[PDB]
């Protein structure tokens, strides 16, 4: 395939925030829950 | 558009649909387990709310927008025959049930069909008349079918009354069978086989009864021509269903299972 | 013994249409699968359009599974890239 | 109605960070329920 | 009875853009606007009766 | 019993169990064979520059694909279908042995000659004996007679359980209202572990079976000293 | 405008757009549910409680995997985007029935929810066998809550198979026969009529369960002359078609994507790649009691499903060997889509040879309710349905969106899931062999290796996971917008553009006889 | 054609439905219920019926369905 | 008498009807041999054969049934 260069290019910091908040919003709710499994 | 096909106006009836289903299961649900049918009450109107207003609009696609070319009509011939074959495999499963029961009847049961302390109904009594009914039904449709292809406007309303009478007819000695039956439901399996499947074949006369009376009132409206009657062919092929189920119920059920 | 309306007297909106070009033998509406020519420059397939590119399906061989897909253009007869017949647009 | 690249989808990509957002709320919704659903049974 | 299709051909071809399941009037809003309400405001309800029948 | 790190199965403690090793034996070679040339192909279709990418013809090469597939299956059923008719051979039990299945633990009843009826309970892990196994050990074993064929007629009184002894070969569903036959050979003396093999509520995982395999005449001093 | 397009679609492009997501949210779903199976198995011991909450997870995890994430994306979302575009047909058959197949998942999955979230949920396994399923062993609305919900999403997939059967009989160019359909096409038409003939079946095991528990009928209790075995045979006369309704579109989808990417204009041995899929769609009917090894069915019978089940293998191999010889002279295309359809050549083909192994019903004895058994159908729904989507995800993605991914990034992810996929697996083959039983929360210490090593696994699927999620964002966010795609001339679904315009195919494709 | 399917209709179909109905009619009123005997196989209860007491079947007809515990 | 043997009218795993059948027989026996006060002696083989075979809930349920006068099988 071929394409355009990005309209709006996504730079390596950039890349690291989106990674960062994608792991993020995966492990902070199920880890709050399985640190808390002896309270519950 | 250059093709012959159907580019349907965006509509809201496939949601109020599938929340209507939504409804009526968790309604049975509050039913069965929490003692209230308000949830159950309000899935089955909004259910007949969305089927009228659907059929409706197909109804005003056709007759009134002519939007149903031959290409389109064959469309709904093929989905009405796929239909149809899934509704076989549906009452396939329960007749499976009835014939792995009574042909291995359990200790249980006194180990015989039918099982210790079960009175069958007579086969050659209401169950004979009925089977009567449904086969005349299907001759009188297809007196209805040739004076519709014939132009003949009073024939056909005639013979599709006549139809319509002996569903409804069907029904009444079904009800009154049901009442009078010695066993019930909670009867073990012969209970169980008898009222589950004699009862989804019930449901389905009284749906292929309605659909019947649409085609009457469609008919009385002048909606229908000699050449483009697809609701008629459609509602005539599913009562042929609800013959050809009864027949098999009949043989396997109330004949050879008494 | 009548009453009952003929598509004649009642079919409208498109059904009408179809149903009025069968009998003057034309088909606007695509039901039939166009009759190919020798497909030759000299005697092209002629692909009916309302705008001014169509896509073309070329099945080079009878009972090829394969379809060969491609966009013809108002101008010059194009060929089908696999087998070279020719099609030329007629808007 | 909008044809074209980010305009044939029921969400907005016009602004990459509320997109981020968006797509946090969804996914992370979806993984998180069944944790959350465990800790329901657990906490009768 | 009489052949009153023509009328309904009419009234269902008008270039007023409606879609199909309002295009016959009024009482088509109303129908719709009632099916809606019971739909929308049924599923809140199932989902109060879930909450009711999550905890004993 | 398993052992840690183990790869294959158990060892066979019954003759039915010796064939199905040496079966899975010659079943595995094929699947090993046909895994690895797929995984070969793969890489030789993957590895060249060099290309042919006009219409290639299918019906000659299509006979190999069908006929050496098919050889092959028929390779598989024969000694399949073998041991399975073996299995189900008359034999002239000795013995019959019940056992009913029950939320969560095993009943056992030989009821041949006397009224010898017993639970068989997992032992809790806090109870275990030095040397014990966690999960497998019972209360009360499956005391049987070795070199002896034995009718275990298996059923349940509430859900569905399985009865399941992997080094005999051994798994038959207990079903309630249904009484499903199978044959127990030991070769050997010993014990011998398996477990409840079909979903079965809260403590499906916690409910096993222990043979324990002997001479018949303790067998018979057991079985008197259980009535 | 935003309702009237997403809520009252009778779009085919709309509507597979609304299946993608529905079935990328369920995929979140089902993978937190295999982590809670892989967490509670990761150690000896227990973590989460008894078999109960434990069977819950397993349940929900299989109902969510099968019909909210495999089904949903292939028939879905796959079929309603592509199968139009390449028949050149200018919507489905039935736009706004289509759009209630679509609706009725959300309520389907809504009553999934709500059977975990009320009384002890349905802790049944995805079978639902009685009498465990019963009212005495499974009192409460949990599983009525499970059974409505299959009953929703059978609807769903039964007019969906109306729609596409009627679609690609009907709305073809008028020279274009069966046999010049793409096989992506052939593979959603013999799926919709194996859905057409099946869910039927189930739909009335499930509703004479729903009787035995609330209406006092005994169609599987002995009490009252009924047999739990009945319920098994209903169950997989649906249940061994609908594992092929699972993969059927995703051998049209690779069949596609090993073309594309070996540089050909036709798959290797097209008839004979419809002849297989028939003959699979046929075979898969006849071959149900596979599943009923143990139950005490005569010789005879067992000796039948044994063989007839062996049978399935020829049409296969057929297809895996047609793929092969698609990839032979081929300039071989490296992309990310590649991958993905070359691991499922692979792994599928050890997952068809460990199902040929439990086929014999002598050795079955021994596998059944076993990790054997968990072993051969993750390699064939993890590693094969799995894979054929994610190589269909990233080689139309481009289609449907107009935007490139970062293939690089695709690359990766494949190696990430590559590796924990076979990290999981592998190792239940020796806890199947060594006798560790299936819809246990604890094993005994002898087993704990290899359920380490697979629980280990099983948190590198999930970082490939989550590393897709934000893959298809970092596409999103950057916009290269599509230019050019080669081999358009055989490729239908891409002569439109990317996206396609909402309306294609207003004028129909010229094809003449 | 219409006529003769008319004539199958009124020749054939609706006599054989008036000679059934005559046959059903005259076969018609009650026998003498049998004597009740508890059968665990007749009259399940696994669950109350969500109508009703919980113990009538929902067509219940007091002359000839006995209760689980007999004829009301 | 050791156990009961091989009987061809039930050759395969279901052994249901195996018990129920020598259930049967031995109680249609018994009651043959006692009405003429005849000897339950010559009814000793289904006996032994039942005995062995069924479950001991299924005959004692049956035993239940049998004196409640709600057996189903015909003796
Ligand atoms: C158990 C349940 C099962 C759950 C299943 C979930 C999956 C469902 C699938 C269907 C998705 C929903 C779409 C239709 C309804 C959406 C309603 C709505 O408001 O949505 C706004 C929202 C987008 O917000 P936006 O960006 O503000 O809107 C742009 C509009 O153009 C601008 O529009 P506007 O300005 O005219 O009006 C927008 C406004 C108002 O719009 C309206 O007027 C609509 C109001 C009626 C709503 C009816 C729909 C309800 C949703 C149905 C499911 C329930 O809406 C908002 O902005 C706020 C709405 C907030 C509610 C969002 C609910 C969405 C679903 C949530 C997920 C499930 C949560 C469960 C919780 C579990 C926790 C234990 O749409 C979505 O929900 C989309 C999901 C998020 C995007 C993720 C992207 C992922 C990419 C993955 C790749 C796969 C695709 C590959 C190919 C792609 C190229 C083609
Ligand atoms: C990337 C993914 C990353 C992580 C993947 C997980 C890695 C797992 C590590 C396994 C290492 C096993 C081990 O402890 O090695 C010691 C082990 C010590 O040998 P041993 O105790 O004498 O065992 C001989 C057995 O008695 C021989 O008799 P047995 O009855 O004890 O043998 C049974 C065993 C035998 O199976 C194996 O040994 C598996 C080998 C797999 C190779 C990959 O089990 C199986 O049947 C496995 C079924 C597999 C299904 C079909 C797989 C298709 C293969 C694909 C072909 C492509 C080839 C290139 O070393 C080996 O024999 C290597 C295996
Ligand atoms: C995508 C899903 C999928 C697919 C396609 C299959 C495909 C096959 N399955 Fe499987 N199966 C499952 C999903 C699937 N299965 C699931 C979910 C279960 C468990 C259900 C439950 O209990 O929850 C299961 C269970 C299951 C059992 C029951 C085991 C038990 O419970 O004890 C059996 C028994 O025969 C079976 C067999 C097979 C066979 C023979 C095929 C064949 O179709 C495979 C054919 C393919 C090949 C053979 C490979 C390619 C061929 C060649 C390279 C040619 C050469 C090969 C030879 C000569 C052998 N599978
Ligand atoms: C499609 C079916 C499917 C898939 C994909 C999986 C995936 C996985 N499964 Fe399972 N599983 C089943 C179907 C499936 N499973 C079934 C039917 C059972 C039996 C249930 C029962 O016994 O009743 C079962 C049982 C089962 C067990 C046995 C439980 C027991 O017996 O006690 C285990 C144990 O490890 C397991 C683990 C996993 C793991 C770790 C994954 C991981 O590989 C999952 C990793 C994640 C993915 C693969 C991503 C998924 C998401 C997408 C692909 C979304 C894509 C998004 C876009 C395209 C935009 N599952
Ligand atoms: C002339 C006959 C017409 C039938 C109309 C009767 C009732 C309404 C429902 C009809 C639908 C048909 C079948 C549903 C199940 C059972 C009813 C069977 C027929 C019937 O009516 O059976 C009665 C029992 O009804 C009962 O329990 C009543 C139970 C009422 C609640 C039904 C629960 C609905 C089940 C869910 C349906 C699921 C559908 C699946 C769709 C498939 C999706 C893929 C019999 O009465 P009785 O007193 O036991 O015996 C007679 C004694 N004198
Ligand atoms: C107590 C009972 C309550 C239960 C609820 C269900 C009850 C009743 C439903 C009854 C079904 C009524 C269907 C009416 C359809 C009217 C629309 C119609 O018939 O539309 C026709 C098209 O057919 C088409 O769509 C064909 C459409 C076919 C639909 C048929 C569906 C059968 C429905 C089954 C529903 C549930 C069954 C499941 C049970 C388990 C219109 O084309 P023509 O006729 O050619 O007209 C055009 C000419 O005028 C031109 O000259
Ligand atoms: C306890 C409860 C659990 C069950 C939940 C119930 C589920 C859902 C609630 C259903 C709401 C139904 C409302 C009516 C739907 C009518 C569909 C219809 O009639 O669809 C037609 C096509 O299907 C055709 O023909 C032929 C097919 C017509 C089928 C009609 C409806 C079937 C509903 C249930 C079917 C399951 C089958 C049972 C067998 C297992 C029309 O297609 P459209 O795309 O509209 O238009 C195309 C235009 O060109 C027309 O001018
Ligand atoms: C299978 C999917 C899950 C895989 C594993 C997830 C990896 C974990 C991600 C981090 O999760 C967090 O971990 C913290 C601990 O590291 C927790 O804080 C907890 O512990 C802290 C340290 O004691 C306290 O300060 C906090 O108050 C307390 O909530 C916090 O709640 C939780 O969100
Ligand atoms: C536009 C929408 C807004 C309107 C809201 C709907 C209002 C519904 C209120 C009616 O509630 C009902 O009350 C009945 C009387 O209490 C209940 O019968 C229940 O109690 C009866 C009384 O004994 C029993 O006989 C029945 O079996 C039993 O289901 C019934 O379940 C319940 O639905
Ligand atoms: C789409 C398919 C539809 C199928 C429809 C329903 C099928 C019912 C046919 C009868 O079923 C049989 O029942 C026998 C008992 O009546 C079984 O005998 C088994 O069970 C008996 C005890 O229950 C034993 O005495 C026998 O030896 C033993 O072989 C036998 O295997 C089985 O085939
Ligand atoms: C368009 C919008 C949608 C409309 C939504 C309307 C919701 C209003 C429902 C009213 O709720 C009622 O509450 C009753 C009690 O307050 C319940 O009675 C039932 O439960 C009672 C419990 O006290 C008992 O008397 C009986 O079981 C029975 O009468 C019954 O569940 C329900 O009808
Ligand atoms: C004659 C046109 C259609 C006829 C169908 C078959 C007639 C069935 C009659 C029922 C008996
Ligand atoms: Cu008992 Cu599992
Ligand atoms: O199901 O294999
Ligand atoms: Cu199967
Ligand atoms: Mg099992
Ligand atoms: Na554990
Ligand atoms: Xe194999
Ligand atoms: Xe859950
Ligand atoms: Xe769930
Ligand atoms: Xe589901
Ligand atoms: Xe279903
Ligand atoms: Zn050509």
């Amino acid at each position: 395939i071929t394409a355009k260069p990005a309209k709006t290019p996504t730079s390596p910091k950039e890349q690291a925030i989106g990674l960062s908040v994608t792991f993020l919003s995966f492990l902070l709710p199920a880890g709050w829950v399985l640190y808390h499994l002896d309270n519950y | 558009q250059t093709h012959a096909y159907h580019m349907v106006n965006p509509s809201p009836w496939p949601l109020t649909g599938a929340l209507s289903a939504l409804l009526m299961t968790s309604g049975l649900t509050m039913w069965f387990h929490f003692n209230s049918m308000t949830l159950l009450m309000i899935g089955l109107t909004t259910n007949m709310l969305t089927m009228y207003q659907w059929w409706r609009d197909v109804i005003r696609e056709s007759t009134f927008q002519g939007h149903h070319t031959p290409a389109v009509q064959k469309g709904l011939r093929y989905g009405m025959i796929l239909f149809i074959i899934s509704e076989v495999l549906f009452f396939t499963g329960f007749f499976w049930a009835f014939y792995h029961s009574s042909l291995a009847p359990t200790p249980e049961l006194g180990g015989c069909w039918p099982p210790t302390g079960i009175h069958p109904l007579n086969p050659l009594e209401v169950p004979l008349l009925n089977t009567s009914v449904l086969l005349a039904s299907g001759v009188s449709i297809t007196w209805a079918h040739h004076s519709l292809m014939e132009g003949d406007r009073k024939h056909m309303l005639q013979a599709l009354f006549i139809t319509i009478t002996l569903g409804v007819y069907f029904t009444l000695l079904q009800a009154s069978e049901y009442y009078e039956a010695p066993f019930t439901i909670s009867d073990g399996v012969y209970g169980s086989t008898f009222f589950v499947a004699t009862g989804f074949h019930g449901l389905h006369v009284i749906i292929g009864s309605t659909f019947l009376i649409v085609c009457f009132f469609r008919q009385l409206k002048f909606h229908f021509t000699s050449n483009h009657h697809f609701g008629f062919e459609a509602a005539a092929w599913y009562w042929h269903f609800v013959d050809v189920v009864w027949l098999f119920l009949y043989v396997s059920i109330y004949w050879w299972g008494s | 013994g009548g009453g009952v309306p003929t598509d004649e007297e009642q079919a409208t909106g498109l059904e009408r249409e179809v149903m009025l070009a069968a009998r003057k033998g034309q088909d606007p509406y695509n039901i039939l699968a166009p009759k190919a020519t020798s497909g030759t420059k000299e005697d092209p397939n002629l692909v009916p359009s309302i705008t001014n590119k169509r896509i073309v399906g070329c099945i080079c061989e009878e009972d090829n599974s394969t379809v060969i897909w491609f966009w013809l253009h108002k101008g010059e007869a194009q060929r089908c890239p696999s087998c070279g017949t020719h099609y030329k647009l007629v808007p | 109605y909008e044809e074209g690249p980010g305009k044939n989808i029921p969400f907005s990509v016009e602004n990459k960070w509320r997109l981020l957002a968006m797509m946090t709320l969804f996914f992370g919704s979806g993984f998180a329920a069944p944790f959350f659903i465990v800790r329901h049974q657990l906490l009768k | 009875f009489e052949n009153r299709v023509a009328e309904k051909q009419k009234l269902f071809q008008e270039d007023n853009g409606l879609p199909v399941h309002l295009k016959g009037g009024a009482t088509d809003n109303i129908l719709y606007r009632v099916t809606m309400t019971l739909c929308l405001g049924g599923t809140l309800y199932s989902l109060y009766c879930l909450g009711w029948a999550s905890f004993p | 019993m398993a052992y840690p790190m183990q790869l294959g199965f158990q060892d066979a403690t019954s003759p039915i169990m010796e064939e199905l090793l040496h079966f899975h034996d010659h079943t595995l070679m094929i699947v090993f064979l046909i895994s690895s040339l797929v995984l070969y192909i793969i890489s030789l279709m993957l590895t060249t520059k060099l290309t042919h990418t006009s219409t290639m013809d299918a019906q000659e090469v299509e006979t190999i694909w069908t006929i050496l597939p098919a050889i092959i299956l028929i390779l598989i059923a024969l000694p399949s279908l073998r041991i399975l008719y073996m299995m189900d051979e008359i034999n002239n039990p000795s013995l019959t042995v019940k056992t009913m299945g029950h939320q969560w633990y095993w009943s056992y009843e030989y009821t041949d000659y006397e009224d010898l009826s017993f639970d068989s309970y997992m032992i809790p892990t806090s109870e275990l004996k030095p040397g014990e196994l966690r999960l497998l050990e019972v209360d009360n074993r499956v005391v049987l007679p070795m070199e002896m064929t034995i009718r275990m007629l298996v059923s349940s009184e509430d859900v569905l359980h399985s009865w399941a002894v992997p080094s005999l070969g051994l798994k038959t569903d207990a079903i309630p209202g249904r009484l499903n036959q199978t044959t127990l050979m030991s070769s050997r003396p010993g014990l011998y572990y398996g477990q409840c093999s079909e979903i079965c509520g809260s403590n499906h995982s916690f409910m096993p079976i222990v043979l324990e395999l002997v001479p018949l005449k303790y067998f018979e001093k057991w079985s008197a000293s259980m009535l | 405008m935003f309702i009237n397009r997403w809520l009252f679609s009778t779009n085919h492009k709309d509507i597979g757009t609304l299946y993608l997501l529905f079935g990328a949210w369920a995929g979140m779903v089902g993978t937190a549910l295999s982590l809670l199976i892989r967490a509670e198995l990761g150690q000896p011991g227990t973590l989460l409680g008894d078999d109960q909450i434990y069977n819950v997870v397993v349940t929900a995890h299989a109902f969510v995997m099968i019909f909210f994430m495999v089904m949903p994306i292939m028939i879905g979302g796959f079929g309603n985007w592509l199968v139009p575009l390449m028949i050149g047909a200018p919507d489905m058959a039935f736009p706004r029935m289509n759009n209630m197949s679509f609706w009725l998942l959300p309520p389907s999955f809504l009553l999934l929810l709500a059977s975990s979230m009320v009384e002890a949920g349905a802790g049944t396994g995805w079978t639902v066998y009685p009498p465990l399923a019963g009212n005495l062993a499974h009192a409460g609305a949990s599983v009525d809550l499970t059974i409505f919900s299959l009953h929703l999403a059978g609807v769903s997939s039964i007019l969906g198979a109306i729609n596409f059967i009627t679609t690609i009989i009907n709305m073809k160019p008028p020279a274009m026969s069966q046999y010049q359909t793409p096989l992506f096409v052939w593979s959603v038409m013999i799926t919709a009529v194996l859905l057409l003939l099946s869910l039927p079946v189930l739909a009335a095991g499930i509703t004479m369960l729903l009787t035995d528990r609330n209406l006092n009928t005994t169609f599987f209790d002995p009490a009252g002359g009924g047999d739990p075995i009945l319920y098994q045979h209903l169950f997989w006369f649906f249940g061994h078609p609908e594992v092929y309704i699972l993969i059927l579109p995703g051998f049209g989808m690779i069949s596609h994507i090993v073309t594309y990417y070996s540089g050909k204009k036709e798959p290797f041995g097209y008839m004979g790649m419809v002849w297989a899929m028939m003959s699979i769609g046929f075979l898969g009917f006849i071959v149900w009691a596979h599943h009923m090894f143990t139950v005490g069915m005569d010789v005879d019978t067992r000796a039948y499903f044994t063989s007839a089940t062996m049978i399935i293998a020829i049409p296969t191999g057929v297809k895996v060997f047609s793929w092969l010889a698609t990839l032979h002279g081929g300039n071989i295309k490296w992309s990310p889509a590649m991958m993905w359809a070359l691991g499922f050549i692979f792994l599928f083909t050890v997952g068809g040879l460990t199902g040929i192994v439990l086929a014999n019903s002598s050795l079955d004895i021994v596998l059944h309710d076993t990790y054997y058994v968990v072993a051969h159908f993750h390699y064939v729904l993890s590693m094969g349905a799995v894979f054929a989507i994610m190589g269909g995800f990233v080689h139309w993605f481009p289609l449907f969106s107009g935007y490139t991914l970062n293939d690089t990034w695709a690359k990766i992810h494949f190696a990430i899931m590559f590796v924990g996929v076979n990290m999981t697996f592998f190792p239940q083959h020796f806890l199947g062999l060594s006798g560790m039983p299936r819809r246990y929360s604890d094993y005994p210490d002898a087993y704990t290796m290899w359920n380490t090593i697979s629980s280990m696994g099983s948190f590198i699927s999930l970082t490939a996971v989550m590393l897709m999620v934000f893959i298809i964002w970092e596409a999103f966010a950057s916009k290269r917008e599509v230019l050019t795609v080669d081999l358009t001339t055989t490729n239908l679904e891409w002569l439109n553009g990317c996206p396609p315009p909402y309306h294609t195919f207003e004028e129909p494709t010229y094809v003449n006889l | 054609g219409a006529r003769t399917w008319r004539f199958l209709t009124f020749g054939l179909a609706l006599p054989s439905v008036a000679l059934c109905t005559l046959n059903s009619w005259l076969h018609s009123g009650h026998r003498e219920r049998p004597a009740f005997i508890p059968y665990h196989h007749l009259r399940i209860r696994t669950k109350p019926f969500s109508w009703g007491d919980g113990n009538h079947t929902f067509f219940h007809n007091p002359r000839v369905n006995p209760l689980p515990t007999g004829y009301e | 008498y050791q156990t009961a043997p091989f009987d061809s009218r039930f050759p395969n795993q279901n052994q249901t009807r195996n018990c129920w059948q020598n259930y049967l027989d031995f109680h249609r026996c018994e009651k043959a041999m006692t009405a003429k006060g005849g000897d339950v002696s010559v009814c000793e083989w289904y006996r032994r054969v039942y005995k062995s075979l069924c479950p001991i809930s299924w005959v004692s349920t049956w035993d239940d049934r049998r004196a409640e006068g709600t057996f189903p099988g015909k003796i």
